[PDB]
């Protein structure tokens, strides 16, 4: 959290209109981690209730 | 990572090219001190090679080469801080970290992306180091010492 | 048929088969992936739910395969490989009369006359789609203030004629937009455009005219649909797509596999060049190309007759835009045809698949109501019935 | 491997030169049809 408390600061500080800014934990150095990522950042961008 | 990203863009159908900033180390080869950066970042050089290799790269992903030259941060050069003023007595330009952010950014200005889209671009953010003449035997030893 | 019934993976399986199938959908799907940077197979593969092009942005909430955009290209790749095939198997009969229903009619055009190559066929088609979400105003939501309804005249006595006039009446006394879209089965289907006041205000009239109606029966609105289309009020746009028409449509074409064969939607009764069928056009679309040629007839010189049926067939595809699709006429149309020409034994077969269902379970309620003269007729389904196309049993 | 020989060369303690000839490949960057050779031993310029 301490390092989740900075993105927030830095954000709330830095940020314009349109802005839209995503913090997640990664590890470079897996190649499940890329894999899962990007398949994270590539799918959808919806929501289901 | 870059294949990754390849596939997405490639699978979802995108002609939209993923800009990649290179972040490669300023002037390999003329700097002994560093010990890490010089050695590891030349093979970039091998790396844009890949894509002017590789034909269907092209629309997905784009190589901006970017050489970050001497760049201060507190932690890891706390004992480089002292001599930075040392180094630029040479003529030549250190670098804080919201300088060379900023000569960041302007590598993803419209004027250098669509330069980016024709041909890979190497961009030298260094200082002037290259042509620095200031032994590192010495002058980062003693100011590691 | 035209668009709606689209489904994900749409005749997906012939393409993994089929060696015509591939190189419909191949060739179609290279151009698209390098001109507008996306691929239709991936889109009809697996449904996606936002897509950016090249210049424009689509988001849907559930599928891009159910924009326009895509959907029309998706269709009539998808039934351009499948006649493609039924080509290659030789079962394509040398008379063939041929047709379709909104953005069907140029697939109908593409694969039985060969009048586009098939990335020519998917530009237009794209652009048509492309063209078809900007022309009518929207709200901060995207709102209409219009919409679609589809009317089914029976379960009551009420006729054609009947429902023409409560249309005509409402329309006139509010003051409001109530326009009949669509002209698709004689007692069965009706599709209304206008003001969603005038939509609700006819339909309020048959629940009172229907003596029975707890339910508002007889009267299904349009989901999706919030453009007037098909009314008087589309007609401003046609001249841009004329133009795109003719660039993506030139003037080396089969006249003969067009005419008679072929039955647009502006125009009810067949293709056929003559001085008689050009003015029925005008009349319908008054138009600057074709009222020169009404007027000199007398250019009949050997030259002209290929051009002339080059620009009447590109007159037809873009004022089809505004003028309502007559889907009755064309049926019943083909009646008559065959009754002044023998009645004997008739095939009705449709194509693109899933699509295939739809206009032919129109064709049978059609074939039944006043077709009862007990004639042998096959109503046949690429989907459905495929084993009876290839003969396979 | 050069390492290894060094070890030893330092353990037992000689002082004479292992001469290691390093088979690099021809003249990298002129060449894009070879798609081994030419890449991999541009680092030997590095390991000098």
């Amino acid at each position: 959290d301490d390092r989740l408390a900075f993105y927030k600061q830095l954000y709330r500080d830095h940020a314009r209109f349109d802005a839209t800014l995503w913090v997640v934990p990664a590890n470079m150095a897996s190649y499940s981690d890329i894999d899962k990522l990007v398949e994270w950042v590539g799918t959808e961008q919806t929501e289901s209730l | 990572l870059i294949s990754g990203l390849s596939k997405i863009g490639a699978e979802r159908d995108i002609a939209s090219r993923l800009h990649v900033v290179l972040p490669g180390s300023p002037n390999r080869g003329m700097f002994g001190g560093d010990g890490a950066y010089g050695e590891a970042k030349s093979a970039l050089d091998a790396l844009e090679n890949r894509w002017s290799a590789e034909k269907s790269w092209a629309e997905r992903v784009s190589l901006a080469h970017a050489l970050i030259g001497w760049t201060k941060g507190t932690g890891l050069m706390g004992q480089n801080d002292a001599i930075v003023s040392a180094v630029e007595e040479a003529g030549v330009t250190t670098y804080t970290t919201d300088e060379m952010a900023a000569m960041l950014l302007d590598l993803c200005t419209v004027e250098t992306k669509v330069a980016a889209a024709g041909a890979p671009v190497k961009v030298d953010l260094t200082g002037g180091l290259g042509d620095i003449k200031i032994d590192m035997a010495e002058l980062a030893a003693k100011a590691r010492e | 048929p035209g668009q709606g019934i689209q489904h994900k993976g749409m005749g997906m399986e012939v393409r993994a088969r089929s060696k015509a199938a591939r190189k419909v959908w191949d060739s179609a799907d290279k151009f698209t992936r390098e001109t507008l940077g996306f691929s239709v197979l991936h889109v009809v593969r697996d449904n996606p739910t936002s897509l950016i092009a090249s210049g424009v942005h689509y988001h849907h909430p559930d599928g891009v395969l159910f924009l326009t955009q895509f959907t029309q290209v998706a269709m009539a790749t998808v039934a351009a490989a499948q006649v493609a095939e039924m080509r290659e198997q030789g079962a394509f009969v040398e008379g063939a009369i041929a047709c379709g229903h909104s953005v069907g009619e140029y697939t109908a055009l593409a694969c039985v006359s060969g009048v586009y190559e098939l990335e020519a066929l998917l530009e237009v088609v794209f652009h048509r789609g492309s063209k078809m979400h900007d022309i009518v105003p929207r709200d901060e939501l995207g709102r209409s203030n219009y919409r679609l309804a589809a009317i089914r005249p029976s379960q009551i006595d009420l006729d054609d004629a009947d429902v023409k006039d409560f249309v005509a009446e409402i329309s006139e006394r509010t003051g409001e937009f109530l326009e009949i879209v669509n002209f698709n089965l004689r007692g069965s289907q009706y599709a209304i455009a206008g003001t969603v006041a005038g939509l609700e205000a006819l339909e309020e009239e048959i629940e009172r005219r229907r003596q029975i109606t707890g339910g508002k029966r007889s009267f299904i609105l349009v989901p999706g649909i919030d453009v007037p289309f098909h009314s008087s009020v589309l007609r401003v746009g046609v001249a841009d797509f004329r133009r795109s028409l003719e660039r993506v449509m030139p003037r080396d074409k089969d006249p003969e596999l067009i005419i008679g064969r072929y039955i647009p939607n502006l125009v009810p009764r067949p293709f056929t060049l003559d001085r008689d069928f050009i003015q029925e056009i005008r009349d319908l679309v008054p138009a600057e190309p074709l009222d020169e040629v009404l007027a000199d007839y007398d250019t009949w010189r050997n030259e002209k007759p290929k051009e002339l049926c080059r620009k009447v067939v590109i007159e037809l595809l873009a004022w089809q835009f505004a003028s309502p699709v007559r889907w009755i006429e064309t049926q019943d149309l083909l009646f008559i045809e065959e009754a002044a020409g023998g009645l004997g034994v008739e095939r009705f077969v449709e194509i693109g698949v899933k699509s295939a269902p739809t206009v032919a379970g129109l064709a049978t309620n059609t074939l039944k109501l006043p077709e009862y003269s007990h004639s042998t007729v096959e109503v046949l389904n690429s989907e459905r019935d495929a084993a009876v196309l290839f003969a396979t049993d």
